[PDB]
RNA sequence: ACCAUGGUGACCACGGGUGACGGGGAAUCAGGGUUCGAUUCCGGAGAGGGAGCCUGAGAAACGGCUACCACAUCCAAGGAAG
RNA sequence: GUAAUUGGAAUGAGUCCACUUUAAAUCCUUCCGCGAGGAUCCAUUGGAGGGCAAGUCUGGUGCCAGCAGCCGCGGUAAUUCC
């Protein structure tokens, strides 16, 4: 059992201190070291250049291809793969395009039957991907 | 740096869940009934009606004999019967705890001059206070949310600029006597 | 094939464009509340059918 | 002149500032703000005074019109009424006068005249020619 | 300067990290808590990095000086000012 | 509520003289003049299988294209795509 007695607090507050090392949300955000290693660092989006029109399968139970992207970032340059999530979206990117990455919904986990993308992207050459889409807006001349 | 004021905060509250089916049907007959214009207006009257009872059932757990609960509950009630919504005969700490949402939006301008039969049609109220016909006694306003307190609830009328209670017609008519006369007698 | 990376689109580029028509438009705001508290409550149905929904087909 | 009443509340005469201070609520319901050259000629006929000490100022018109409310008082010599008054107030009447250049004019006019020392002889026209 | 051999530590010294300015406060809300506070209030620190001074009651001052380090200005090439 | 015909001591957004405001101004208030029948003076953003309020309507595509935070939906009659 746990120790009671009125002046344990030492005992009490700093086996609670180091058995919060043991789960995920408190490690990953109080290491350092999940937070070196995510490509926006500590960002909700970045911009990048696009590299390759790619295309990935869908799990088992599905069978399609995910048209993505190969975003390298302007900033502290890496590579990522990222989802363009829309029907005829590839066809508005083009080679080294610059883009709007975007976090893909549940923080480093990837959604859906998309088996390794992390990242969806938007606003494709400074221009919106949904206004690409609805027509509101065209690209650039 | 600046003489600025610094303090806003809201008036609503969001509930803590949506979309379960019995909450929105009962407030959209709050909607209709007492006609107001979106529901984020009935969680305002809502969010009045928590803080009082926070307030008063924060009272209730005390006893009997100290001063602040004097000198908060007297006032508490002698703000909420001047009011409207509790009569001033029964004026306890017990009352206020069944206190419903429909009180206080009966206490509005809104349908306060629905009643006193200055407008039909409830929806037509907010068309002559929003659109300047309705003063309370001095003091035209057009703002439906007017919480009116018992003491100048009497009168409330037309303004002696309005259309329906003084002189010099609007552009409507006054485009009707022209019309005409334009090349006519 | 399978469809690799060609017929990107290929679903709307040959849907066919059904045209947009037009209504009178809609009493937004106070009276839309209005509108619609009339249509769910001081409209009683008269007849049953286990209170079938609001966009039944 | 039909239905624009003065009234008046909160008086208090100091000979501090020889001055009689007050506030002025004008009672008006079918006409715009009377200006303030409506105000102060009626005062005088209030006070048994002539308009050129009385100084309002500050009119702020309740919702609806009819009753606005501003500020005002009287003086008890013209003198006075150019010693112990700001002189924006004293320049909305034509007593005092006020046409300098812009203040960025008059700062880089200082700065220009800090690098001539000491001679009267260059300081004074220290480029006013180009005009 | 001459002496004594001491001070501190598992009740965490010492070293390292901090995405550390401290506090009044801020979001949350059964109680107990968890998180944020660069940011108008108070306190501190620094005016590119270090260092040394003048004057003054009060500065190791930077819309004051002096020197090196870094960057950068005009030039008639001799020098001037950041 | 279809569907109106109208019109009425209805009104603003806008337009624009005059005061007020202010160091001087602009706003807000105050008030002439005009200013509403598809009042075209045009309300949007998201959804509609479950969680979770709302379609087993119609056409199109046929594990393709895509949707879907999660379970899942699509292989020739898809309440889940366009």
């Amino acid at each position: 059992g746990k120790c009671r007695g009125l002046r344990t607090a030492r005992k009490l507050r700093s086996h609670r201190r180091d058995q919060k090392w043991h789960d995920k949300q408190y490690k990953k955000a109080h290491l350092g070291t999940a937070l070196k290693a995510n490509p926006f660092g500590g960002a909700s989006h970045a911009k990048g250049i696009v590299l390759e029109k790619v295309g990935v399968e869908a799990k088992q139970p599905n069978s399609a291809i995910r048209k993505c992207v190969r975003v390298q970032l302007i900033k502290n340059g890496k590579k990522i793969t990222a989802f363009v999530p829309n029907d005829g979206c590839l066809n508005f990117i083009e080679e080294n395009d610059e883009v709007l990455v975007a976090g893909f919904g549940r923080k480093g986990h990837a959604v859906g039957d998309i088996p390794g993308v992390r990242f969806k992207v938007v606003k494709v050459a400074n221009v919106s991907l949904l206004a690409l889409y609805k027509g509101k807006k065209e690209r650039p001349r | 740096p600046v003489a600025r004021s610094w303090v806003c905060r809201k008036t609503y509250v969001t509930p803590r869940r949506p979309f379960e089916k019995s909450r929105l049907d009962q407030e959209l007959k709050l909607i209709g009934e007492y006609g107001l214009r979106n529901k984020r207006e009935v969680w305002r009257v809502k969010f009045t009606l928590a803080k009082i009872r926070k307030a008063a059932r924060e009272l209730l757990t005390l006893d009997e004999k100290d001063p602040r609960r004097l000198f908060e509950g007297n006032a508490l009630l002698r703000r909420l019967v001047r009011i409207g919504v509790l009569d001033e005969g029964k004026m306890k700490l017990d009352y206020i705890l069944g206190l419903k949402i429909e009180d206080f939006l009966e206490r509005r301008l809104q349908t306060q001059v629905f009643k006193l039969g200055l407008a039909k049609s409830i929806h037509h109220a907010r068309v002559l206070i929003r659109q300047r016909h309705i003063r309370v006694r001095k003091q035209v306003v057009n703002i439906p949310s007017f919480i009116v307190r018992l003491d100048s609830q009497k009168h409330i009328d037309f303004s002696l600029r309005s259309p329906y209670g003084g002189g010099r017609p609007g552009r409507v008519k006054r485009k009707n006597a022209k019309k005409g006369q334009g090349g006519a007698g | 094939v399978h469809g690799s990376l060609a017929r990107a689109g290929k679903v709307r580029g040959q849907t066919p464009k059904v045209a947009k028509q037009e209504k009178k438009k809609k009493k937004t705001g106070r009276a839309k509340r209005r509108m619609q508290y009339n249509r769910r409550f001081v409209n009683v149905v008269p007849t049953f059918g286990k209170k079938k929904g609001p966009n039944a087909n | 002149n039909d239905t624009v009443t003065i009234r008046t509340r909160k008086f208090m005469t100091n000979r501090l500032l020889q001055r009689k201070q007050m506030v002025i609520d004008v009672l008006h319901p079918g006409k715009a703000t009377v200006p303030k050259t409506e105000i102060r000629e009626k005062l005088a006929k209030m006070y048994k005074t002539t308009p050129d000490v009385i100084f309002v100022f500050g009119f702020r018109t309740h919702f609806g019109g009819g009753k606005t409310t501003g500020f005002g008082m009287i003086y008890d010599s013209l003198d006075y009424a150019k010693k112990n008054e700001p002189k924006h107030r004293l320049a909305r009447h034509g007593l005092y006068e006020k046409k300098k250049t812009s203040r960025k004019q008059r700062k880089e006019r200082k700065n220009r005249m800090k690098k001539v020392r000491g001679t009267a002889k260059a300081n004074v026209g220290a480029g006013k020619k180009p005009k």
